[PDB]
RNA sequence: UACCUGAUUGAUUCUGUCAGCGCGAUAUGCUCAAGUAAAAGAUUAAGCCAUGCAUGCGAUUCAUUGAAAUUGCGUACGGCUCAUUAGAGCAGAUAUCACCUUAUCCGGGAUGGAUAACUGCGGAAAUACUGGAGCUAAUACAUGCACCCCAGCGGGGUGCAAUUAUUAGUGUUGACUCUGAAUAAAGCAGUUUACUGUCAGCUGACUCUAUCCGGAAAGGGUGUCUGCCCUUUCAACUAGAUGGUAGUUUAUUGGACUACCAUGGUUGUUACGGGUAACGGAGAAUAAGGGUUCGACUCCGGAGAGGGAGCCUUAGAAACGGCUACCACGUCCAAGGAAGGCAGCAGGCGCGAAAC
RNA sequence: GCUGCGGUUAAAAAGCUCGUAGUUGGAUCUAGGUUUACCUUGAAUAAAUCAGAGUGCUCAAUACAAGCGCUUGCUUGAAUAGCAUCAUGGAAUAAUGAAAUUAAUGGUUAAGAGGGACAA
RNA sequence: GGAAACCAUUUUUAUCGCAUUGGUUUGAACCGGGUAAAAGUCGUAACAAGGUAGCUGUAGGUGAACCUGCAGCUGGAUCAUCG
């Protein structure tokens, strides 16, 4: 059991810091690589520029080709892949392309049954996807 | 005896050398006691005594003001400095309980205090910047 | 430039501090004023608040002190003898508080026979020159011999002052810092300290 | 910084001056002398909150040009000058004189007073020495020095000074049974008998005070002005004669 | 409002996380009838800056009311930013009997010669550059107008401050080598209104300027005690380092520095080292209670003015809308030279998700 | 997870023991008819913010205003609470000290704590 | 008597050179690990006594899962077997 003398503050303390390094969420925190290991640098958005676009198999059971597009961020010239929301938007999006990337949703993690991909397309051509689906806009 | 250096010591403000006291042949050298204050009794080798310490609470020019702690005397290796350590208690509010801690205050001891040894209690007023870490005199024994 | 700062020390555990600051002017040092033997120099130096300190360059006159006698006259320092912090300070001639040196007699033996009307250990075969006579056998009335005579009441003096007074060389102590008061005001050694101090010298000059 | 200042912000300045805080961005530094600056008010702070005699600040030292404000019997063009406690203006043009003295709250409030009352003015000693040629003197907490005092007079006790005359006319001691002012601490503008008086050898001394209620309250000598004998107060206390309303007692008063 | 819900199984109960759910900060999509308060280039690039401004206003008026100039004062306040910084810095309490001070308060303390504008001669491509020549002004420059010693007839000294040495104890503080009274010298350069407009009736009264001493007040430099992030894949660290004596320097104390000497000093109660996308605090968000996280930012303290370093003036600066030098990067040149410092306001380029 | 988690099988008891630092430590001194630690109350404790009275800025955020007579005026509100240091009282609880000419001259008991001796 | 240029020296010391050392990032022939991927080749290791019970430590060997030796465990396929 925890000590529980009326002097042993120090050991509690103590143990609850050298404890909370094993907890994930500390650690990830806490780590110092954070900002290197994150390719937005702990920002929310980004900017790059297409290179190529690819088709991922979905995960099992889904069967699809979900359609993203490998972009180069400015900030740091990182290479990520990120998905382009909505139907028939690929063909807005053509090489060498400026675009505006965010998170997809769950702070670094792929999201549904594409596998790899943790970014997502907010603005290409410095249009709003959406818009561009929704046929408020046209490309540039 | 009292003059072992390089140099010749004396309290600065006793004249030994005055013309009716020489005439008389008096060797009552006047020695200078500033009489501590704040309760503190001159200790006897301090009132009557040979050595010079310009660093001395009664036998130089030291006053005392500021703050005076309490201690127990760690290390006496100096020359006329010792080390007092004082022990507390630091309360941690999360955990409702206390936690040891200790600071050492490196105090001068004077040779009036002669019968100091690691272990006895102590007490040490402060006095102005005496050396690069000692800012504080030995007044009391407390033993 | 030259920095009196405490920080650029290392801690009493012996670690390195910060550097909290640029180094700042109130905080400041300056070179040493090294005094020396000769013609008479000072030069006024601006310090902080608008005052202003006597920085003594060359001092050859000391405004010296005889405490026994309680007198204060103006005689000439003539050389430097012993000096506890180094040695090359009394091979240089350097007055620094504290430095023990040689000094004339004359001065205060004039004033010794103008207030006791009585020889101070004079020459044995010399007869008193006219300045000397001038105070020494001078005659008023009875009422001004009768201070005299009171002044004369406690008038003996030691015997290594009489030798010191006898090779005219006095051994003195400087009491001021030349560096910071511009004067080389000291005081006459008598008794203790002054045995002291010569066993010292002479044992140096013996090594 | 590099030196003294000059400015003092809104925010910074001591609080029972109750400036508004969208009233600017400063506050009327008071200049050092008498007073200090947590226990002083600025001549323009009086004429433009006080007794709104000035609209704007322009307006104040337009009035204080005219050189018709006096303070202690001495013509004052300095908007800036410290008038603190027991500070006495009188407006000779409109015949007004005023009295500096604390609010139960601890706020300086306009005391009215006459001709009488403007006439002289009370001061602590601060201590006592001697100047050179041998001239003991006594210094009060508001800078006063005064020579050739009387020789009974000691520290923390109080001296009626004359504004008309420059000399001291009584000496009021600073002892068990006499009307004494709280002039600082959280007991600022409450007026008390002296107690008992717990000696510390080393720090500030503390005293005891009960007012005319029956409650009592201790503080520190510094904060205690005697302003009397016996109970009589040597000076006109502004309306509630020195005694703390608790928030109920103040609301029942109101209604 | 002290709260939960979906998802592992053929089904069940658990462990456990993921997801949902409320608030807040920053960015951004779509959209937005009018009005009121109101944050706002901190985040990264303490990166670089065109252009405009941000510090100028009693004595001395033969220019035409007051220009120009000389003095005096201020520009060390105010404003901006958070790079550095982990016994630094800050908070509370507390010393300065170890210290320094303009402005503002209280007490005491009608002497001569030269220099500008002004006149003119000029140099340079270029500066808020300047040399000669003729004057010519001053709150500028200068000059200042009862005790001790000898002899009790008579001669001198004694202001303040101040150096040293000495004497007795007119006051305090808890305590004073503190303040006063004296004694002996000596230099010391500091000070005890040659100031402006004047008014009333030889007698008065102002406003002003200058000026030292003592005490205040205000400000600052230092000292003490307690608290303040992570890390052992940092466990031993420190050699002016710890202390003693004599000095030097300073405003003052002090290994602050020097000479000689001793071997000391910190540490598992976490020393020393490393990291911080670290200025500290007052505070902010969330929030049963206990807490978790943050705090560049309007107030307080600290630091910096592209990076360093060194200084002049001063009461106050190691000042940068002051100078001097080096490094980085610019600007104008007639190539001989001359310059610059927006992390002040407004704007510009870059950087960027991000700010008129 | 201090309040407040879990470690047989879900992640988690060191193979076992000795041991310094650290942490924690049995009962017992006035019941009746000198030091500390700790608790209470005060002192010293810039505002702005948070909590908190009043007031129709039309409300509210806000702000700290305002409200009556009549002209030459009276009264105003602009509150109240929010580690270390010092002092006062309390003497349970937890440490700590006393002694190895007269007087009771001065050592608590011996843990269903521990150690050591002896027996067989 | 005051004094400018200049000279020498002391001190604070920018800045520049090598040299050592700390920290961050990074190219590289080739040699390896991990993960993912609707329908690749070889076998059958484990789950039933999984067809040689399984597993832990250790050592050797084999295309691969794995096999074998020694000592343990039941999380075994026995809570038991008569004195």
């Amino acid at each position: 059991g925890k000590p529980k003398g009326l002097c042993t503050a120090r050991k509690l303390k103590t143990h609850r810091q050298e404890q909370r390094w094993n907890d994930k969420r500390y650690k990830k925190a806490h780590i110092g690589t954070r900002w290197k290991s994150n390719p937005f640098g702990g920002a929310s958005h980004a900017k790059g520029i297409v290179l190529e676009k690819i088709g991922v198999e979905a995960k099992q059971p889904n069967s699809a080709i979900r359609k993203c597009v490998r972009v180069q961020l400015i900030k740091n010239g990182k290479k990520i892949t990120a998905f382009v929301p909505n139907d028939g938007c690929l063909n807005f999006v053509e090489e060498n392309d400026e675009v505006l990337v965010s998170g997809f949703g769950r702070s670094g993690h792929a999201v549904g049954d594409i596998p790899g991909v943790r970014f997502k397309i907010v603005k290409v051509a410095n249009t709003s996807l959406i818009a561009l689906f929704k046929g408020k806009k046209e490309r540039p | 005896s009292e003059q072992t250096e390089r140099a010749f010591l004396k309290q600065p403000t006793v004249n030994l050398n005055n013309k009716a006291r020489i005439l008389a042949g008096s060797k009552k050298t006047p020695r200078y006691i500033r009489e501590v204050g704040l309760g503190f009794k001159a200790p006897r080798d301090a009132v009557e005594g040979t050595y010079i310490d310009k660093k001395c609470p009664w036998a130089g020019n030291v006053p005392i003001r500021g703050m005076i702690l309490t201690g127990v005397v760690l290390k006496n290796k100096m020359t006329r400095t010792i080390v007092v350590r004082r022990d507390y208690l630091h309360y941690i509010k999360k955990y409702r309980r206390y936690e040891k801690r200790h600071k050492n205050v490196p105090a001068h001891c004077s040779p009036a205090f002669r019968d100091i040894h690691p272990g006895d209690l102590v007490t040490i007023g402060e006095c102005r910047p005496l050396s690069k870490t000692v800012r504080f005199n030995v007044l009391k024994v407390n033993k | 430039g030259i920095s009196r700062d405490s920080w650029h020390k290392r801690y009493k555990t012996g670690a390195t501090q910060p550097v909290p600051h640029k180094k700042r002017k109130f905080e400041l040092g300056r070179p040493a004023a090294n005094t020396k033997i000769g013609a008479h120099r000072v030069r006024l130096v601006r310090t902080r608040g608008g005052n202003e300190k006597y920085r003594a360059l060359r001092l050859d006159s000391g405004n010296f002190s005889w405490a026994s006698e309680q007198t204060t006259r103006k005689t000439r320092i003539v050389d430097t003898m012993y000096n506890a912090t180094n040695n090359e300070l009394v091979r240089t001639k350097t007055l620094v508080k504290g430095a023990i040196i040689s000094v004339d007699a004359a001065p205060f033996r004039q004033w010794y026979e103008a207030h006791y009307a009585l020889p101070l250990a004079r020459k044995k075969n010399a007869k008193l020159s006219e300045e000397d006579n001038a105070i020494l056998n001078k005659k008023r009335s009875h009422h001004t011999m009768k201070k005299y005579t009171e002044r004369q009441k406690t008038a003996a003096v030691d015997a290594l002052l009489i030798e010191q007074f006898n090779t005219g060389r006095l051994l003195a102590r400087i009491s001021s810092s030349p560096g910071q008061v511009g004067q080389a005001n000291g005081y006459i050694l008598e008794g203790k300290e002054l045995d002291f101090y010569l066993r010292k010298i002479r044992a140096k000059k013996a090594k | 910084m590099r030196g003294p200042k000059k400015h003092l912000k809104r925010l910074a300045a001591p609080s029972h001056w109750m400036l508004d805080k969208l009233g600017g961005v400063f506050a009327v530094r008071p200049n050092p002398g008498p007073h200090k600056l947590r226990e002083s008010l600025p001549l323009s702070l009086f004429l433009r909150n006080r007794l709104k005699y000035a609209l704007n600040y322009t307006e104040a030292k337009k009035i204080l040009t005219q050189r018709v404000v006096r303070v202690d019997g001495k013509v004052r063009t300095c908007h800036k000058f410290p008038t603190g406690f027991m500070d006495v203006v009188a407006i000779e043009r409109t015949n007004e004189y005023f009295r500096m003295l604390y609010d139960t709250k601890g706020r300086y409030v306009v005391h009215r007073i006459q001709a009488a009352e403007a006439d002289f003015k009370l001061c602590k000693v601060k201590s006592v020495r001697t100047v050179n040629k041998g001239v003991p003197v006594l210094t009060t907490t508001d800078g006063r020095t005064i020579r050739y005092p009387d020789p009974h007079v000691k520290v923390n006790d109080t001296i009626v000074f004359n504004i008309s005359t420059q000399k001291i006319t009584d000496s009021v001691k600073f002892e068990p049974g006499n009307l004494a002012y709280v002039t600082g601490g959280r007991n600022v503008g409450r007026v008390g008998i002296i107690g008992h008086r717990e000696r510390l050898p080393g720090a500030s001394d503390i005293i005891h005070i009960k007012d005319s209620a029956g409650h009592s309250f201790a503080t520190r000598i510094s904060n205690v002005f005697v302003i009397g004998k016996g109970n009589k107060a040597l000076v006109s206390l502004p309306t509630g004669a020195g005694i703390r309303l608790s928030i109920a007692e103040e609301r029942d008063k109101r209604m």
